[PDB]
């Protein structure tokens, strides 16, 4: 049975144990023991073929000694190292042979002095099978075990007296002080006896597959019985870096269990150091839980916190005796800056929202912007959508009114028409124009049929900052022919355009005629764009079957803009609870929840619900003056939303003939009666516990100087109770 | 998107719990040294302990603390069969005195923890033995008096337990707890309003490899459920509702990067990331990307 040891004064020695010895030294990075540890070979000796039993040396002094005890019985003491100086070369080599013929099991070190040697052997004939030598510095110290067979013993280390001597089927307390003086307890279980070093009083024992431990002190029966296992064991030992761990190796297994016996349940572990079962491992007695294994194929595998959150997005690290914290290099962070700009508290100008959201996104731009045309508009049915709005040329003719009054409120809704009946879109135009959008303002006069103050404004954005130009040149090409060489290339080739509006543009020049079925199922555009061009040129049947297929996408994905089409109702909690689900930002939808609801939609539970867990969020954040601010927008669009009257002074005598408007109060530190003419300053205090009260700037002052209930023959502190 | 910055505290046990706050002022450590101490961050940020004591004569086996609404409370479970949980006092330092027990279970308690907020005062535990139970006080102002409400017997060595996380009128009572003892580990229990008796809803059948922890990511009332489970395999699952009421299950994501079992599951406030350490010494933090995939977004060694 081979096994891995180390040198007992040196960690970076590691041997394993065959019929060649092979000795290492660990280096920083020849064997790779890890990825960055190369051992490399001392020495290699083959000194005992067909080797049974070894054992180490109790003394630095010599270093590199294991011992050599072959089948024969003969016992050797070789030493590996560079041996120039030792400190017995007299026992270097030492020939030690038993009497009588038998094999030996396992070899074991006295701890407490090196001038000894003890070892088990085979049972002899009809004679003493355990005799151990005195190691000193051709006879030997004392022998014992007349006619038995020992598996494997010890000296305690407690005692240099102190051994464990094991019978066939017995364990025999032997003691060195008197060899007539032992205890024998019968036992199945003689092999694997490994034993806590912190626990010394503590033994275990592993036969084959099943492991008993048992107390020296109850040493009657085993305190508790291990799981037991297909596989044979092939080692026990207990780790001594680790309280109350022991590690268990069984033959042919991959997987080493190791139970926490320190409860006294015990926790087993399971440690797989690699894909093939090694034989044996060591525990290092000087690293803190390091163990070694040996990989059959001359492999040697070596194997060896608390984590929480914080309200401002950070995370809290421990390891062992030591603790991280971590922090971003988040939507909790975005929604906590957004709140940091005072967000959504405009009233006056409602466009300035999106700007102060402050990062990008066209969603959330597109967002405010729906609202803002809906502000004006409503200066109720506005905020039902275009949903509701929307319930109730053969030829390309390019050179307004004709439009429907409900069409042209919803264009202006979407921004393209102002206020009033005036159909121009100059206004747009211009504003497109400074906005520097040019190839938006280009497909907007496409869409408001100006072909040539679309060239114009091309050729003015060409003027501004080459492609343009050649693109116009294509735009001169206004055919409508069927059988069209321009319209059978170029309506394939536009494809190639990065710009997506000029390539929409392209396709409805050169679509068919009123089958504007790629209009609607562009995704890259804007969508009141697209919606704009949608009312102004499809028909009733067409646009409301269009305008009902968005608004089902629209719901279905959750984007910020389809709440401009859906609009403030039902349909708009169900886009609302999709866009939390989609991302989970409160605060936005809070604030949009609050644009103008009405009292029906107000009452949606998962509006409710929504405002809520956004109250809870910003209390948690400790923002003290902003929880306030959004209590006060709570109130002042909605008066269900009116805080209770809370504190109501009528209790004890009440009584008559006095009163304000006996008495109520009196002030403790001044005896006058409060309400008489830092304004805060003259309030007056009243104590939950302390049962008393007194003026606000007397009570200060006198809590600032004092620190007990100034109420007379009082102790209870007033103020000093909640320890803001 | 994380840098680690070592935080100067020295442990002279081993770590056997940790626990935080709402406004996280200060935070509970539980040693290995069968004692407990608090270090609190200080107005500059320096975590200084002022508190220290040792709860049982066993070593550690969880601690947590409740909610800032109702005072300091804080809580803790041993291997001793018994839960402490010490209150300040601050006559001027602050002295953590216990103000009651919790030793009704003749084993181990494997966890301890409270319930939301929303429904009152109610801390339970889970037992090794496949044992919960819920006390709940009389009255907040009586720090001594907790009577246990109802107790859940899960058959199976309870290892982690959790409660229903939401604070929806709709959201009624659950909890879930995991196993340790090829079967189901999670057990989602409700106690129903009109039975007012905790009853089970559903085992988590998708997983049979031992249960180490069992938690419910922030809810911040979305309209599906989300919770983690501590196994060989990190997977991502979620609940969505459709006696006890129906539900949709479907799994989020399951990364499995530590190549190990964890120790125990962890997330974020807002519930955006959902942090896990596994058994290679390694915790692996998961965001969720803009097309709702999770992905682990942090790497810590
Ligand atoms: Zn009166
Ligand atoms: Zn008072
Ligand atoms: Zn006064
Ligand atoms: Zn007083």
């Amino acid at each position: 049975k081979p096994d891995i040891l180390w040198a007992p004064h040196h960690v970076d020695r590691f041997v394993v144990c065959d019929s060649e010895l092979s000795l290492y030294h660990v280096e920083s990075t020849s064997l790779r023991l890890s990825e960055d540890s190369a051992a490399t070979l001392l020495s290699i000796n083959s000194d005992t073929p067909y080797m049974k039993c070894v054992a180490w040396y109790l003394n630095y002094d010599p270093e590199c000694l294991l011992a050599v005890g072959q089948a024969n019985g003969r016992v050797v003491l070789t030493s590996l190292g560079q041996d120039h100086n030792s400190k017995f070369k007299d026992l270097i080599g030492k020939e030690f042979v038993p009497k009588h013929a038998r094999q030996c099991n396992t070899l074991a070190w006295n701890p407490l002095d090196s001038n000894w040697l003890a070892a088990g052997l085979d049972k002899h004939r009809a004679d003493f099978s355990v005799l151990i030598w005195d190691i000193c510095s051709t006879k030997p110290l004392y022998e014992l075990g007349q006619n038995d067979a020992c598996l494997s013993l010890c000296w305690l280390p407690r005692d240099q007296k102190l051994l464990l001597a094991g019978m066939h089927r017995n364990l025999a307390i032997f003691d060195l002080r008197n060899t007539s003086q032992k205890m024998f307890v019968n036992t199945k279980a003689v092999q694997g006896v490994t034993v806590d070093p912190y626990f010394h009083d503590r033994v275990a024992s592993f036969y084959e597959g099943q492991v008993a431990i048992w107390d020296l002190r109850k040493f009657e029966k085993p305190v508790l019985t291990l799981t037991e296992q297909p596989k044979p064991l092939t080692k026990v030992a207990w780790c001594p870096t680790r309280t109350g761990l022991l590690a268990t190796l069984t033959r042919d297994s991959n997987i080493i269990r190791l139970y926490d016996m320190q409860h006294t349940t015990i926790i087993e572990r399971s440690v797989q150091p690699c894909d093939n079962y090694i034989a044996s491992f060591a525990w290092h007695p000087t690293s803190q839980n390091r163990m070694i294994v040996v990989t059959p194929n001359r492999t040697m595998s070596d194997f060896t916190i608390s984590l929480a959150w914080s309200p401002i997005t950070s995370l809290m690290w421990a390891c062992g005796r030591h603790l991280y914290e971590c922090t971003e290099e988040d939507i909790a962070t975005k929604m906590r800056l957004r709140a940091l700009s005072r967000y959504g508290l405009d009233t006056e100008q409602v466009w300035r929202n999106h700007i102060l959201a402050g990062n990008e996104d066209p969603q959330l731009k597109s967002l405010w912007y729906t609202l803002h045309f809906m502000k004006q508009y409503t200066e109720s049915l506005v905020y039902a959508g275009i949903k509701s709005i929307v319930k109730s040329s053969s030829r390309h003719n390019w050179s307004i009114q004709n439009l429907n009054e409900e069409r042209i409120l919803a264009l202006q809704l979407c921004g393209w028409i102002k206020k009033g009946t005036d159909v121009d879109v100059g206004p747009f135009l211009n504003s497109l124009v400074q906005e520097g959008e040019w190839e938006r303002a280009a497909a907007v006069a496409l869409f408001n049929l100006d072909i040539r103050r679309a060239i114009q404004i091309l050729n003015e954005g060409a003027s501004s900052e080459l492609n343009l130009n050649v693109v116009a040149m294509a735009l001169s090409g206004y055919t409508d022919e069927k059988n069209s060489l321009w319209r059978e290339m170029c309506s394939t080739l536009r494809l190639q355009l990065n710009n997506p509006y000029l390539c929409v543009m392209f396709a409805f020049l050169t679509s068919e005629t009123g089958s504007y079925d790629g209009v609607l199922y562009e995704n890259k555009v804007a969508v009141r764009d697209r919606v704009a061009f949608a009312c102004k040129f499809l028909s009733d049947t067409q646009l409301n079957r269009y305008i009902e297929k968005l608004t089902n996408e629209m719901k279905e994905a959750g984007n910020l803009e389809g709440i401009l089409l859906t609009g403030l109702t039902k349909d708009g909690v169900d886009l609302m609870e999709s866009y939390v689900d989609r991302t989970g930002d409160v605060q936005t939808a809070s604030y949009c929840m609050l644009q103008g609801s009405p009292l029906d939609v107000l009452k949606d539970e998962r509006v409710q619900y929504w405002i809520e867990n956004y109250r809870n969020l910003l209390d948690a954040w400790r923002f003290w003056h902003k929880r306030a601010e959004f209590d006060i927008h709570r109130s002042k669009l909605d008066p269900s939303s009116k805080p209770l009257a809370q504190v109501f002074v009528s209790c004890n005598f009440c009584g008559k003939s006095i009163s304000y408007s006996k008495p109520l109060p009196r002030c403790a530190l001044c005896l006058i009666n409060m309400g008489t003419p830092a304004q805060f300053n003259n309030w007056f205090t009243w104590c939950h516990n302390c049962r008393h009260g007194g003026h606000a700037g007397h009570m200060l002052s006198w809590f600032r100087d004092h620190a007990e209930c100034p109420v007379s023959a009082c102790t209870c502190k007033c103020m000093q109770l909640d320890t803001t | 998107m994380f840098v680690a910055r070592s935080i100067a505290a020295d442990h002279k046990d081993l770590i056997h719990d940790v626990s935080f706050d709402f406004h996280g002022r200060r935070m509970a450590t539980c040693s290995s040294d069968q004692s407990v101490k608090v270090w609190d961050k200080s107005e500059s940020g320096d975590w200084h302990c002022t508190a220290s004591w040792k709860t049982h004569s066993g070593s550690v086996w969880r601690v947590t603390w409740a909610h800032p609404e109702f005072g300091q409370v804080l809580a803790s479970c041993s291997f001793d069969r018994t839960a402490a949980v010490w209150e300040e006092i601050v006559g001027g330092q602050s002295h953590w005195v216990k103000r009651t027990t919790l030793v009704d279970s003749r084993t181990s308690v494997t966890d301890v923890k409270f319930a939301p907020k929303h429904m009152g005062l109610m801390l339970a535990t889970c037992s090794a033995d496949g044992i919960v139970r819920i006390y709940e006080a009389p009255d907040v102002m009586n720090l001594s008096q907790w009577s246990l409400q109802h107790e859940i017997s899960c058959k199976l060595s309870c290892s982690c337990i959790s409660w229903n996380p939401s604070s929806s009128r709709a959201h009624s009572p659950m909890i879930a707890v995991g196993s340790d003892d090829a079967m189901a580990k999670v057990q989602i229990f409700e106690y129903n309003e009109n039975t007012r008796k905790y009853a089970k809803a559903e085992t988590l059948m998708t997983v049979t490899d031992p249960v180490h922890d069992i938690a419910f990511a922030p809810n911040l009332g979305r309209s599906f459920h989300i919770l983690a489970i501590a196994t060989k395999d990190v997977r991502i699952f979620t609940l969505k509702p459709v006696g006890p009421t129906k539900f949709e299950i479907h799994i989020v994501a399951q990364f499995d990067n530590h190549n190990s079992q964890v120790w125990r599951v962890s997330w974020n406030i807002t519930g955006t990331v959902l942090a896990s350490s596994g058994d290679d010494g390694c915790v692996r933090l998961w965001k969720a990307n803009y097309m709702d995939n999770w992905k682990c977004t942090g790497i810590l060694k």
